[PDB]
RNA sequence: GACGGCUGGGAAGGCCCCGGCGGGGAAGGUGGCCCGGGGGCCCCGGGUGUUACAGCCCCGCCCCGGCAGCAGCAGCUCGCCGAAUCCCGGGGCCGAGGGAGC
RNA sequence: GCCUAGUGGGCCACUUUUGGUAAGCAGAACUGGCGCUGCGGGAUGAACCGAACGCCGGGUUAAGGCGCCCGAUGCCGACGCUCAUCAGACCCCAGAAAAGGUGUUGGUUGAUAUAGACAGCAGGAUGGUGGCCAUGGAAGUCGGAAUCCGCUAAGGAGUGUGUAACAACUCACCUGCCGAAUCAACUAGCCCUGAAAAUGGAUGGCGCUGGAGCGUCGGGCCCAUACCCGGCCGUCGCUG
RNA sequence: GCGACGUCGCUUUUUGAUCCUUCGAUGUCGGCUCUUCCUAUCAUUGUGAAGCAGAAUUCACCAAGCGUUGGAUUGUUCAC
RNA sequence: CCUCGGUUGGCCUCGGAUAGCCGGUCCCCCGCCGGGGUCCGGUGCGGAGAGCCCUUCGUCCCGGGAAACGGGGCGGCCGGA
């Protein structure tokens, strides 16, 4: 039921154009790991950018001003949230639908996590293009917790190998439970073949 | 004008034995062994005839600005294979006017103590960048010899002994002193 | 070459609206009978016609 | 490495347009991004074909850049593409999705059934082989 | 003229009304590349407009027929000689392309010019188009095409059907 | 889904040098031959040149050569059409009026 | 034909046009608008574009659009151009010029090229002459007038560092490797410099760089009170 | 470092021009106080260039972070 | 018993590269089974999200197949910030 994007490789407003889409039309989506978010264009573009956004405060109450969120997820947040009409109780749901995160936490590590090819950096970006990284644009303007995030991906990623080697041990032993049981199994497998969900 | 190719070739020597995983190039001589990665260009790196004589780079459907990365990195490659056979030796010397300038190398060769560059109680502290052997040379009074395989931290390090005899706050065609790449020659000669 | 005869029946269509027209043009088309956007009439060609035309 | 080169007469798997599931011989390119392709035995007509609608396959035909249909066809029939095209790996799989956008609602039925079998007979012989494995790993 | 789609080539041949003075006037043939025969009659009343003192209302036209490409099968290199007006200035050129037909050739130069100089339909001339052989080309990124044996592959195969599941698992292979 | 008109009385293209017999030509130069190096005879380079161990272009009729077919069975190589035009099916909205007579 | 209210402050725009440096300035002509008027579109908006309105259903459009806000391209759209450490992004219209750029793309003109060029790497730079005239001396080597010959592949009575004057060194010019293009002057596109204001900040916003930018184009789609069809109301006409 | 004869601009810290808003009222000069903003930067940080030897001073770039005072006369802004 | 409602089978997971990937493999070379060189396949991804798993009308007789090491369920050990 609930939509969760893998937000390494994609680019941020194609990106959040399609997650603002998909909570309009009602689905909960879960944007994971919002450091690895690409940003076109030159990181020293970028981070002036979000330097001329860091310039805009209230002049008489900054604490009332715009808040300047550091957190990848929470710039990824304030983005779909600029790409919804969230001034109005529909635009409130579609953003509560919508949660964000930093690195990709224990709910969502033991689930796969879908990508989106037309928000992509590889496909939406010729390979000459720089373009920049929302991890890094978020700590050099002022998030802490890069390196933790970092220590606990490769904490997360380390289990992952572990997940996955089992599961690789899983499959050829699949693979030559076929080849052992291939006479009484092969009464059924013609259907598959016939019927195309084998070859 | 997208050009439908273009090539150049380098020709390897018996002495190199030379290794690519995709773009990055691993170069194998009696001195040791570099890696420089090229992730950053998008050409065809192909490593032809048995016994691995030519090492080719294709730029398929390229502009003037990615024509121009094929000779670059075949003078990148080139740079590592005399780097695994010749070596870098970049000789610079301390020029003064009247205050003599005191070199003491500590750490096998990897800082650089410099003092009485013009006079200064200041000593300067320059780090190598790793790999990179600093001496003094004999048979001569104000030289000093840096060596290593890599050209881009050998002379990245002259540069670093370079710019910090840099003369403040005067006239710099007057006041000449500081310490100068004079030589850029190989650690083996050939 | 064989030069076909020059055609004798046009059919005119309205295309613009009541807004802002020109009184000349105006006259004209309530002159073609087309006094509202996409209202047909078939007109005889003479020079006097495809004058008129030529100002509508 | 790239092995998949435009060349005169390499086969090309038109992926959409309007002579899509073809091949075509690549008789000549015209610029940057469109080829003079010419289908003899597939049905379909010389005609310009861009590149971003044809894949390449590993079939390379030998006639020159301007020669006619007639010798496309020579060389078609004679390396005999039609066959090793089908004994490929990709027309079969091209055909299995054939086969699963055809399936009835009683093909379907089949399937579930034969299906519902062959993962249980091998589901348990799975396991069967894992605790062959922990009694022989002690 | 708004270059509007594949443009067509047309002979359009027009004269003088006979007059008592001149009993028949002579008749002038122009290749004109355009959407359709309306635009093409309307521009070959411009051109002989330009070059001889005649009119629509002075003038008739006899013959407005597209023509056909002998060799739609054939690669064939165009040479296009135009007259344009930039921002500043007019400007003669000379372009070479490379297709099947003489009207692809000229729609292509059309969009060339939009692309390279900004320059709309309505401010281009074709003076003449000619199909010229590969000896004779003057344009790298035409002759470079002009190998017997060549050979290119496509390197960065992007995804197009970009929404095809518009939420897949794998991320995509461009390598093919 | 089917029919027809027109055009350069379509243009190209298909089959029977695989149209026959001749005459040439040159290249984005095929065989060969020469040079050069890269492999285990083969491939890629460079040169020469006119068919050969590929092809391309220009009595071409030896009844517009003879046949198919024809704005072409995909449900695409490029049109304008329909007194030279009809059939069939599906989706949506609506049912105003209320003594027409025989 | 009679009676007759209201009005007799106007304003805006294409084109023409007078005064003024100019003005969202003052004054005219023509026509259309706004005022008197909603509606779709230009984010916003008296006047711009489309279109003018009874109350509704279906359909379709105009001008605009179709990443998400936000209906519509979620087309396997076409061909190019363009990177901005100040990008650009649609009549009115909401900010820029002269000048300049070996940024990058095209084009024009002329040479200098397989009777083998352009770099780059070397080699020669000759005698007449160490030139009359000046200047102490200048000898190609401060200056002005002389600017010819030959052996020539070539060398100006010499482009520069030379010296009190020389000696030296260097350049043109001509040869070796080399093997396919090269040099110059312009011109036009995008980008950049030029380019500096005060609360924090506005292609409408988010954002966008195999464009969601710019130019030239194709299919499709979106919907206005506009058009068609149908209902219902009224008004007018048929002196029905 | 300048720069004539010419020419292209910017800005609204000058005065004008105009009369769009306000005449059933928007309190009209200065100074004191206090906060913030701009940069066309005087100083200080980092720099480049000088007819920069040192010292001093010019010209220029990133740059507005932090400073830019005590007084006589004048109501003065300005001035000295 | 009120009331708030939505919903109408799950996916239990490599890292990632994109001018490259994926899976097996020892005759190897290194490490605490993990990694790399070699070899073999695959690659318009079929060790496929164009996917995979589950798949239900129910009960009664008797037979064949598959299962027998199985199906259902009480006492212990590992597995997680
Ligand atoms: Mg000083
Ligand atoms: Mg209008
Ligand atoms: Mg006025
Ligand atoms: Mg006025
Ligand atoms: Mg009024
Ligand atoms: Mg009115
Ligand atoms: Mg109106
Ligand atoms: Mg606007
Ligand atoms: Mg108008
Ligand atoms: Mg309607
Ligand atoms: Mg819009
Ligand atoms: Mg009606
Ligand atoms: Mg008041
Ligand atoms: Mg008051
Ligand atoms: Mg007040
Ligand atoms: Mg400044």
């Amino acid at each position: 039921q609930v939509l969760v994007l893998d937000g390494r490789g994609h680019l941020l407003g194609r990106l959040a154009a399609i997650v603002a889409k998909q909570v309009l039309l009602g689905r909960k989506v879960v944007v994971v790991r919002c450091e690895g978010i690409n940003i076109s264009g030159n990181f020293y573009r970028n981070k002036l950018k979000y330097l001329a956004f860091l310039r805009k405060r209230m002049n008489t109450n900054p604490s009332r001003g715009p808040y300047h969120f550091r957190a990848p997820s929470r710039i990824f947040w304030r983005t779909v949230r600029g790409m919804l009409p969230h001034k109005t109780k529909r635009g409130q749901a579609a953003l509560d639908r919508l949660k964000v995160f930093d690195g990709i936490p224990p709910p969502y590590d033991k689930k796969k996590r879908m990508v989106v090819p037309a928000a992509l950096k590889v496909v939406r970006l010729k390979p000459t293009r720089k373009f920049a990284y929302l991890g890094r644009l978020a700590h050099e303007v002022g998030w802490k917790y890069q390196a933790v995030t970092a220590t606990l991906e490769e904490k997360r990623k380390e289990k992952a190998k572990i997940h996955y080697r089992k599961k690789k041990q899983l499959m050829r032993l699949r693979k030559q439970a076929e080849k052992n049981v291939e006479k009484k199994i092969s009464k059924f497998t013609d259907v598959l073949k016939t019927h195309g969900l084998l070859v | 004008m997208k050009t439908i190719l273009s090539n150049q070739t380098v020709d390897i020597p018996e002495n190199v034995d030379i290794s690519l995983k995709g773009r990055t190039v691993i170069v194998k001589g009696p001195r040791g062994t570099l890696r420089r990665d090229f992730n950053h260009i998008n050409v065809e790196l192909s490593l032809l005839g048995k016994k691995k004589k030519r090492l080719r780079v294709d730029k398929w459907w390229g502009n003037r600005k990615e024509l121009a990365t094929v000779r670059t990195i075949c003078s990148h490659v080139q740079n590592m294979i005399k780097g695994v056979t010749l070596g870098f030796r970049y000789k610079m010397r301390s020029v003064y006017a009247h205050f003599p300038i005191n070199v003491v190398i500590q750490e096998n060769g990897s800082l650089v103590e410099i003092r009485n560059f013009l006079g200064e109680k200041y000593i300067r502290r320059v780090r190598m960048r790793p790999g990179v052997a600093c001496s003094v040379s004999q048979a001569q009074k104000d030289e000093l010899v840096l060596e290593g395989n890599d050209i881009e931290l050998v002379s990245n390090s002259a540069a670093l002994i370079q710019q910090a005899t840099t003369v403040k706050n005067k006239d710099i065609r007057k006041f000449l002193d500081g310490i100068y790449v004079s030589e850029k020659g190989t650690v083996q000669q050939a | 070459f064989y030069v076909p005869a020059e055609p004798k029946l046009a059919f005119v269509i309205r295309i613009r609206g009541i807004n802002g027209v020109s009184p000349k043009v105006r006259k004209v088309l309530q002159l073609l009978r087309l006094r509202q956007i996409f209202n047909g009439t078939f007109v005889k060609l003479n020079k006097a016609s495809i004058n008129m035309l030529r100002i509508v | 490495v790239f092995r998949r080169f435009v060349e005169v007469g390499r086969v090309a798997y038109v992926s959409f347009g309007p002579h899509a599931g073809k091949l075509v011989a690549i008789v000549d390119v015209i610029d940057q991004n469109r080829a003079l392709v010419d289908g003899p035995c597939t049905r379909v007509r010389r005609q310009a074909m861009p590149f971003k609608c044809m894949q390449l396959t590993d079939f390379i035909l030998k006639f020159p850049h301007s020669a006619r249909q007639k010798y496309v066809r020579k060389a078609w029939e004679k390396a005999d593409i039609n066959t090793k095209w089908a004994a490929t790996r990709w027309a079969k799989k091209i055909e299995a999705r054939e086969r699963k956008a055809k399936m009835t609602d009683f093909d379907r039925y089949k399937v579930m059934k034969a299906k519902k079998m062959r993962n249980r007979i091998i589901k348990n012989e799975v396991k069967k082989l894992q605790r062959a494995a922990l009694l022989k790993a002690s | 003229m708004k270059a509007s789609g594949t443009l067509r080539e047309y002979k359009v041949v027009g004269r003088c009304l006979p007059t008592p003075k001149c009993r028949t006037p002579p008749l002038y043939r122009m290749r004109i590349f355009a959407p359709n025969h309306v635009v093409a009659k309307s521009r070959f009343w411009y051109f002989v407009s330009q070059l001889k003192k005649m009119k629509k209302s002075s003038g008739e036209i006899v013959y407005c027929g597209q023509v056909f490409e002998k060799s739609p099968l054939r690669v064939k290199n165009f040479g296009i000689w135009l007259r344009y007006d930039s921002r500043s200035g007019t400007h003669n050129m000379y372009r070479e392309y490379r297709d099947l037909t003489t009207a692809g050739a000229v729609t292509q130069c059309y969009r060339d010019m939009g692309a390279r100089h900004r320059a709309r339909a309505h401010s281009i001339q074709i003076m003449k188009v000619e199909e010229i052989a590969a000896s004779k080309c003057r344009r790298p990124a035409v002759k470079q095409f002009h190998d017997s044996k060549i050979k290119f592959p496509l390197p960065h195969r992007v995804l197009r059907r970009q929404h095809k599941p518009r939420f897949t698992t794998k991320r995509p292979n461009t390598f093919f």
